RNA sequence: GAGCUACCUAAAAACAAUUUUAUGAAUCAACUCGUCUAUGUGGCAAAAUAGUGAGAAGAUUUUUAGGUAGAGGUGAAAAGCCU
RNA sequence: UCUCCAGGCAUACGCGUAUAACAACUCGGAUAACCAUUGUUAGUUAAUCAGAAUAGGCAAUAAUCACACUAUAAAUCACCUAUAACUUCUCUGUUAACCCAACACCGGAAUGCCUAAAGGAAAGAUCCAAAAAGAUAAAAGGAACUCGGCAAACAAGAACC
């Protein structure tokens, strides 16, 4: 199985390969998380608008740009903005990310 | 309209129609060749 | 050189020595004005 | 009381005269122009062959005409003038060097000439990512930024003039068009401006080069595409000032290759022809933003830095945008000039075996650290 | 000999503003065409010019390369076109 | 410097030195000045502009700001599985007022951006004749002109076969 593969069955396949069960919703513990109001950013609903309209509008000097180049940048621009919380918790230090890794299990 | 125009220059349409590897693609265009290089002429063709 | 044969190169192949060379090229003065550094040459049409 | 008419020359007419008094006429519209979009636009809605200025150019000397394109003179050194955790900051940055070469995988590249430059890219890339993060704590400034990876920063200036050489224009005036069209690796655009490096108008002995040929004779030709004053954001962005620019120098213009090809003195003059071409098209670009254009000098100075790198090596650079007023018309009695001051190259760690970075210098790691922590007033 | 032209294949490109609506509909440029009058008539022109007119999101126009050849080709048939 | 006109700069196809300076004043420009002409000398500088490894496995879900919205004419290598190779800058295009029309032809010529910041000059000097061509103005009348309201009009509205 491999990225281009498609399953006709969607998820239904999916569960049988993996011996999964599915739960609807995520866990109450990661959304406990930021019901927290001590976790909310700093005009947090601002920065959000204006990544959103960075990603598909100011980032390119055309007038629409393609979705090659506004998915990456809406996620790496999120993910640089949920990483500003290091001031508010620097055990967020202990984390580094990469691109376009190798996984597989046999 | 107004004829005398109908020369419209491409050098590929040129070359395919009247060129070189053209004229040795059938017998008959290298007998075009062959009576050319009798009567002397400085082009052979395209 | 120039209307001289050059060997066909193949992987592990020997360099390629030219011990006495057709080329002669000639220096001309710059037809425009060009920097101190730049200097002009006419060369034959096969010279690289 | 005689109301005598102006004694100015005729709109219609054809003369240099009447030409130039048109010229007043159509700067006025920009003069008038309600916002900065629109300025731009009547600066740019006319298409002619300009020069498109590289940055990151092999050709000769080219920093001492890049120089000359933008009036600016190199100073040798840095700018006239915390408590910093270098353990986290020493240790992330073997982490980000360590882990890419020795650890991850991806797919191994297919073309065998790319490898070193898509290994080189991607340290940059992950150690510039940790340095922000790992700064923002010391600087709160970074958090407020907006960090890109090789977005696209241009400007479009005029400089000088020339007599058509040739054709049915022969002898009428033509304008110098340069372009700088650039993509650095990666950037730091804030809201608030930077503070100045030194006081507007300044003074200084050294002097621009002055060339004696066109700028023909080093490669560079004339291409008639868009004109684009483009800041890596559209005018719209809060983020219009810049803080910060890193820059890779390509594989071709490695220390090695220029050995080889006998240009050894071009060593260092490759960094210095890319640090002037792209902190002017930067801070260019910054000053139309804020609505400063040739004919109106711009009254606050803009500064921006820049640090550009073969993979190993380390050069920073600063700049200050004096004037904008880069012409015939507007540069008659400007005694006022861009200032960029350079560092020669340092080798941020010698080389990497088993799992320690060999030769590595902290000095290296101290003047990236200033560079970020710099803040506005 | 299909670089003109009739037709077709493939790869492409152009169409503002306005009103309808959801279109081989409307007003009208670019653009395509060529109803009428006038001038021209060895003419600017071996078919043009000045006005006036028709279409202008479509059976639309245009570009590039290729294919069909004379006992033939092509033809929304004028015995029309094929330098 | 003044007066006035309003398709201009690039690209492609094409053309092939018509480019530029100097020197000539035979020829070419339908006349001169000047050269587009003659002779000689020069010229267009690119790793970015432009042009020129193998064997398998397997793809239901357009475009239009793609979200909503529907429709019908049903609509553009990648990613994997293995084998092979492990560090490079050569070559060619680049000029001009240019091409198809025997012509320095009121004709034909695709795309991008812009509409004067770019590009240009209708009159060699004279003169005020007839005829001819074009533009504008009209007392009274208003198609009485004519094959016909052709052309023109301060009109450009209505109905019919
Ligand atoms: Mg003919
Ligand atoms: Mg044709
Ligand atoms: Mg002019
Ligand atoms: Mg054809
Ligand atoms: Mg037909
Ligand atoms: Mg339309
Ligand atoms: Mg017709
Ligand atoms: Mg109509
Ligand atoms: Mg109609
Ligand atoms: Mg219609
Ligand atoms: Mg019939
Ligand atoms: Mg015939
Ligand atoms: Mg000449
Ligand atoms: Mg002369
Ligand atoms: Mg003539
Ligand atoms: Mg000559
Ligand atoms: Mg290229
Ligand atoms: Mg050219
Ligand atoms: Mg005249
Ligand atoms: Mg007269
Ligand atoms: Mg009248
Ligand atoms: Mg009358
Ligand atoms: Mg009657
Ligand atoms: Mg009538």
């Amino acid at each position: 199985f491999h990225q281009r593969c498609r399953l006709l069955e969607g998820m239904k396949q999916a569960l049988w390969l993996t011996k999964t069960k599915l739960i609807e919703g995520l866990p109450k513990k990661v959304l406990s998380l930021v019901d927290d109001p001590a976790n909310h950013i700093e005009n947090q609903e601002q920065r959000v608008l204006d990544i959103i309209s960075h990603a598909r509008l100011w980032h390119s000097t055309e007038d629409i740009p393609k979705r090659e180049t506004y998915c990456p940048l809406i996620v790496d621009s999120l993910i640089q903005l949920c990483k500003s919380q290091i001031l508010k918790h620097p055990s967020l230090a202990r984390r580094t990310s990469a691109q376009n890794c190798t996984l597989a299990t046999t | 309209r107004a004829r005398g125009n109908e020369y419209q220059p491409s050098n590929i349409k040129r070359k395919h129609k009247h060129g070189w590897v053209r004229r040795l693609s059938t017998p008959a265009g290298v007998q075009v060749i062959l009576r050319r290089m009798l009567k002397g002429r400085k082009s052979l063709s395209h | 050189a120039r209307n001289v044969l050059y060997p066909l190169y193949q992987l592990g192949g020997p360099q390629l020595r030219v011990f006495r060379t057709n080329f002669f090229i000639q220096l001309v003065r710059p037809g425009t004005a060009q920097p101190e550094d730049t200097v002009q040459f006419r060369i034959p049409m096969e010279m690289t | 009381v005689a109301r005598y008419p102006p004694i100015v020359a005729s709109m219609t007419a054809d003369s240099k005269a009447a030409r130039q008094r048109r010229v007043q006429r159509w700067q006025a519209t920009v003069h008038a122009a309600p916002s900065v979009d629109e300025k731009i636009r009547i600066l740019t809605k006319m298409q002619f062959k300009k020069y498109v200025v590289h940055p990151q150019i092999s050709a000769l000397n080219a920093d001492r005409w890049y120089q000359s394109f933008t009036k600016t003179v190199f100073v040798s050194g840095l700018p006239p003038a915390p408590s910093l955790d270098l353990a986290a900051l020493r240790a992330a940055v073997c982490d980000c060097i360590l882990q890419e070469q020795v650890y991850v995988r991806r797919r191994r590249p297919r073309s065998l000439f790319d490898r070193r430059q898509a290994l080189a890219s991607s340290i940059l890339d992950q150690v510039v990512r940790t340095l922000v993060n790992l700064l923002a704590p010391l600087n709160p400034v970074l958090s407020t930024a907006a960090l890109d990876c090789k977005r696209s920063v241009d400007f479009y200036w005029l400089r000088g003039e020339e007599r058509i050489p040739a054709g049915h224009r022969k002898g009428h005036i033509d304008a110098l068009r340069y372009q700088i069209n650039d993509k650095p690796h990666n950037q730091i655009r804030i809201s608030k401006q930077l503070p100045e490096f030194v006081p507007l108008d300044y003074s200084i002995p050294t002097e621009i080069p002055v060339m004696k040929c066109k700028p023909d004779k080093l490669p560079l030709f004339r291409r008639q595409y868009e004109n684009s004053i483009f800041t890596g954001s559209k005018t719209a962005d809060p983020c219009c000032y810049g803080h910060t620019q890193f820059h890779l120098i390509p594989d071709r213009l490695k220390r090695e290759r220029l050995i080889r090809q006998n240009q050894a003195e071009q060593v260092e003059a490759v960094f210095r022809a890319n640090a002037i071409a792209s902190l002017f098209a930067w801070t260019g670009a910054q000053a139309m933003y804020q609505g400063f254009w040739s004919e109106a000098d711009v009254t606050r100075p803009f500064v921006s830095q820049a640090v550009i790198t073969d993979g190993k090596y380390f050069s920073f650079f600063c700049y200050q945008l004096n004037t904008l007023a880069l012409t015939v018309q507007a540069d008659q009695n400007n005694p006022r000039k861009n200032l960029c001051w350079g560092s020669q190259s340092q080798p941020l760690y010698e080389t990497v075996e088993d799992n320690d970075v060999k030769g590595f210098d902290d000095g290296t790691l101290l003047q990236i650290v200033h560079f970020l922590l710099n803040k506005p007033r």
